[PDB]
């Protein structure tokens, strides 16, 4: 029962910004922390950082402060991740993931992903 | 930090296979909050183990985690022909977490 429901493909221009989505579904949104990853092929998967729904608190990789910036709607259950001044570098599949911490961690639940491409209008 | 796994490991159905995950600044300790994620064909990933050894609810009691010599671990006890996927494992430093390179688990 518990979702994790990522926005569809992005197809964005070399310079902009783009701002993706996570709908949790199935559980108290606020009770978990929302984590987001970056996957591109040769590289495995990367850590970008964590929000806590509760109050919005963020935790980032100082490679990616500049770059990501994570907010939560907590009516609609929702997790955003916004990445900005995009390069070639930034085309890749995004998840959300959610983190239980209360008395011990664990990942769980991941989103589908979304695909990003960062791409020049010829 | 970075941290290693294994690139690729090779078991049979019903055999005990044990993944590792390796720190470059020392021994992982209890303060690295070891995770293990699993990733099956079609982009479906799946938290398995975190905080060292605790299992995710719902997850495969034959899949658990500890601490092996210097490295975090996961063993997966009666390999399944399911379990075949690649296995990553992310450790925590005390402000941000780093992922393995993940292991490419076969099961002949």
């Amino acid at each position: 029962e518990v979702q994790l429901q990522q926005s569809g493909a992005e197809l964005v221009k070399p310079g902009a910004s783009v701002k993706l989505s996570c709908k949790a579904s199935g559980y108290t949104f606020t009770s978990y922390w929302m984590h987001w990853v970056k996957q591109r092929p040769g590289r495995g998967l990367e850590w970008i950082g964590r929000i806590d729904p509760n109050g919005g608190g963020t935790k980032y990789n100082e490679k990616f402060k500049s770059k990501a910036t994570l907010t939560v709607d907590k009516p609609s259950s929702t997790a955003y991740m916004q990445l900005s001044s995009l390069t070639s570098e930034d085309s890749a599949v995004y998840y959300c993931a959610r983190m239980w911490y209360y008395g011990t961690y664990y990942f769980d639940y991941w989103g589908q992903g979304t695909t990003l491409t960062v791409s020049s209008a010829a | 930090a970075v941290v290693t796994q294994e690139s690729a490991l090779t078991t049979s159905p019903g055999e005990t296979v044990t993944l590792t995950c390796r720190s470059s600044t020392g021994a992982v300790t209890t303060s690295n909050y070891a995770n293990w994620v699993q990733e099956k064909p079609d982009h479906l990933f799946t938290g398995l183990i975190g905080g060292t050894n605790n299992r995710a609810p719902g997850v495969p009691a034959r899949f658990s985690g500890s601490l092996i010599g210097n490295k975090a671990a996961l063993t997966i006890t009666g390999a399944q022909t399911e379990d075949e996927a690649i296995y990553f494992c992310a450790l925590w430093y005390s402000n941000h977490l780093v992922f393995g390179g993940g292991t490419k688990l076969t099961v002949l």
